[PDB]
């Protein structure tokens, strides 16, 4: 294993002797991680990287049905819990009973607002986040029923209701603005095929202004480059087919710099700590960047791997972010939740599968049973579900008015 | 009026002034999913919120109730909304409210609604007089709270309060030169006040940056900054660059020095330069070192740069 190797111990932090709050914390994680790494040597067992698929499955299976009051803090993001769970399973190649799916369908319907879009739960004002989640969900299911839950004509209205003159969107009426909204909108609109000609007028330009001196993209123009926002941006641009609106070069150098040389995982921001979730938000940018670059005929592109250490990331996830009881997590010590479960797995899969036209060099760490189903680098749902959905809605007319 | 935490706090259902209203319960459908098991308390407060909201009862009692509903789940933007409606309708003292939100933020400096709520207030009052001090406090407990910084940048731009921010930046950088947010902020500030076209400024900036580098050679921010302010105009327009950098090879080396060099070399090629051939070689060798020995975590990238460096 790349991480368990002896020279890898040189990738340890260089404090420069000038210790700051940042050094301190980093160093802290590094030790906690080292331990996990050396877990094997101390105990005298052969290291065997295994994905506790069953344990995860029972965890997810359960949550899809009910959660403890510890989840009250999310009472406004239910569609999300749907998605997360409904995707993890999806990745775990687990089943979505034709009855459970229905209930979901039925529940989401209750979340759907009469003004279009979705709310965090029944009776809540529509919001782009839950909306993005709801849709993905329905898609993951992918049945006449699921698809038919989505009111396209209303979706558009809503979408337009949040559209801003400078090209950005609000997350919700009277709500804040940041890239999330752009990606949210683009994702749902495209999938459902409701993109009118002016819908995203100037949006690409707004997103473009979010890219800063770091090469990364921030929440709003002027802000620090951030993994979560960077994905939203790029992805958003890919959907609109305008990735070129950015300086992909520096973008590339920024993301790639986000992988922790010692930990293997990614960090959301330069000089921040590793965090499982960024296994997707950050790592997913590469597949996106591949297309983009390949799109402008880039010869120097690999035909077998992503421009990031697929190995290291798989190790990190597998070794460090798995919860014995099931569920994945931020980092050792951190508690489990469906968000990280959903994204660690998403990262894994990204790390396990490459493509580039007709190439297909998968890379599965440890037990081959560890391989996951593939996920779309833009929507973060099964590429088959994506294709399946868009085409279904494709046979509907864009709600012109 | 009655704290969620008073030992003497209590169920609305159980309240005398709350008997003229029938608690509207949540409707999760006959066959629930991701259904949360709320505390009798949590359920109490919200069943009642559903009602007041549903009635659109714009009353003082409702007002006080959103407070409880927010404390129970500060992320509930719907309640946050209705609260703003009540603020306008009941015509509530906003500064009073400012204090409220101020305390809430101290408690959940990472919630999205709270910060937005505050921005609305400030907007309403057109009064930024408290912001920079408040923010500083929060950044004092977490020098990297994305929201705080975001909020600060809004206050600075909107109300054109640029005068002492660089000073602030310098302060924080002294506290943790590795604080990427500050480096960013630094860029935010200068680029919006004087800009980097000013020779003197430019020089000042790099000088300073070269210092921090030649002080904590493995701190990446400084490097990205130096690269940032430079790269927009061409590293290769910068002769001594390569050299001074070259001097730090044995004295302040890191894969960053190497990457930077590789970067310079790139531009020195884009603009065409004598010895280019050699330059290309020197560059490719660095690519490999970084790829093979110096910074293998991104070997995919480093070799890709080697290949690109071939075509162009
Ligand atoms: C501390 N930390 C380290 N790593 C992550 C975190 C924080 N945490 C995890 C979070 C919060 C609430 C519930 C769950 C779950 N399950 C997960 C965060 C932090 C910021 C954001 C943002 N933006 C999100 C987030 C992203 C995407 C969809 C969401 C839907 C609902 C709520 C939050 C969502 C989550
Ligand atoms: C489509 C989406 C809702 C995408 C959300 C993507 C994100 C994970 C965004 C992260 C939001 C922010 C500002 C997080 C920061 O607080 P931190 O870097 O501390 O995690
Ligand atoms: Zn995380």
């Amino acid at each position: 294993l790349y991480s368990l190797r002896p020279e890898h111990a040189r990738e340890r932090l260089q404090d420069d002797s000038v210790e700051t709050v940042t050094s301190i914390e980093q160093a802290k994680v590094e030790e906690k991680i080292q331990e996990v790494f050396s877990s094997y040597k101390f105990n005298h067992l052969v290291p065997r990287l295994v994905l506790q698929r069953e344990k995860h499955f029972h965890y997810l299976k359960r949550g899809l049905r009910q959660l403890t009051d510890a989840y009250e803090c999310l009472d406004a993001s239910r569609p999300w819990l749907c998605y997360w769970i409904l995707h993890s399973l999806e990745l775990l190649d687990e089943p979505i009973p034709q009855i459970v799916a229905t209930d979901v369908c039925q529940f989401l319907e209750l979340c759907q607002s009469p003004d279009g879009g979705f709310g965090g739960g029944p009776g809540q004002y529509p919001h782009l986040a839950p909306t993005y989640a709801a849709v993905n969900a329905l898609c993951i299911i992918g049945t006449e029923e699921a698809y038919n839950v989505i009111n396209r004509e209303k979706l558009l209205q809503y979408l337009y209701s949040l559209k801003q003159p400078d090209g950005s969107f609000l997350m919700h009426v009277g709500g804040e603005v940041d890239v999330r909204s752009a990606y949210c909108a683009a994702s749902v609109a495209s999938l459902t095929n409701i993109i009118t000609p002016d819908l995203f007028e100037g949006t690409a330009e707004w997103i473009a202004r979010c890219q800063n001196w770091e090469g990364g993209i921030g929440g709003v123009p002027g802000m620090e480059a951030h993994g979560g926002y960077t994905f939203c941006g790029l992805a958003a641009l890919v959907i609109l087919k305008k990735e070129r609106s950015l300086n992909l070069k520096s973008l590339l150098q920024w993301v790639t710099s986000r992988q922790m040389r010692f930990e293997g995982g990614f960090q959301g921001r330069c000089n921040k700590l590793v965090d499982g979730c960024y296994s997707f938000w950050q790592a997913g940018l590469l597949p996106l960047l591949h297309r983009a670059l390949h799109a402008q005929g880039d010869p120097a592109l690999s035909m077998s791997h992503w421009m990031f250490h697929q190995q290291a990331l798989q190790e990190y996830i597998l070794m460090c972010c798995q919860c014995p009881a099931g569920g994945l997590l931020d980092k050792p010590g951190k508690s489990r939740d469906f968000y990280h479960t959903c994204y660690c797995l998403s990262g894994l899969s990204i790390a396990q599968h490459f493509g580039s036209g007709a190439m297909l060099h998968d890379v599965v760490m440890g037990v081959p049973e560890n391989v996951l189903q593939p996920t779309h680098p833009v929507y973060n749902i099964g590429p088959d579900k994506v294709i399946q959905a868009t085409t279904h809605f494709l046979q509907k007319p864009v709600p012109g008015f | 009026f009655l704290s969620l935490d008073s030992p003497t706090y209590v169920l609305y259902r159980d309240r005398a002034e709350w008997a003229d209203i029938d608690p509207v319960p949540q409707n999760d459908g006959p066959s629930p999913v991701v259904q949360i098991i709320y505390s009798e308390k949590f359920r109490d407060v919200y069943d009642y919120f559903r009602a007041v909201l549903q009635r659109d009862e714009r009353s003082e009692r409702a007002f006080k109730l959103t407070r409880d509903a927010i404390e129970l789940n500060a992320a509930n933007y719907t309640v946050w909304h209705f609260r703003r409606v009540l603020l306008r309708s009941l015509q509530k003292d906003l500064q009073e409210e400012m204090n409220y939100i101020t305390a809430i933020i101290e408690e959940q400096p990472k919630n999205y609604q709270v910060w937005h709520h505050r921005r609305v207030l400030v907007e309403w009052l057109k009064d930024p007089s408290q912001e920079l001090e408040f923010i500083a406090d929060i950044l004092n407990q977490d020098a990297k709270n994305y929201h705080a910084w975001q909020h600060r940048q809004w206050v600075i731009q909107e109300f054109r309060l640029w005068d002492n921010e660089l000073q602030y930046v310098d302060q924080l950088l002294k506290e943790d030169v590795r604080n990427n947010s500050v480096w960013n902020q630094r860029h935010f500030v200068i680029s919006n006040t004087t800009g980097y076209s000013d020779r003197a400024v430019l020089e000042r900036e790099v000088q300073y940056t070269l210092e921090m580098i030649k002080l904590v050679p493995h701190n990446e921010s400084a490097w990205n900054y130096l690269k940032g302010i430079l790269q927009d105009r061409g590293l290769s327009r910068y002769p001594n660059l390569l050299n001074q950098l070259l001097d730090l090879q044995p004295s302040h080396s890191s894969p960053y020095l190497i990457a930077f060099l590789v970067d310079i070399y790139e531009d020195m090629l884009e603009n065409q330069c004598d010895n280019k051939e050699d330059i290309l070689n020197k560059a490719l060798e660095l690519c490999e070192i970084l790829a093979k020995e110096k910074d293998t975590i991104r070997k995919e990238y480093w070799r890709y740069i080697g290949r690109s460096l071939q075509s162009k």
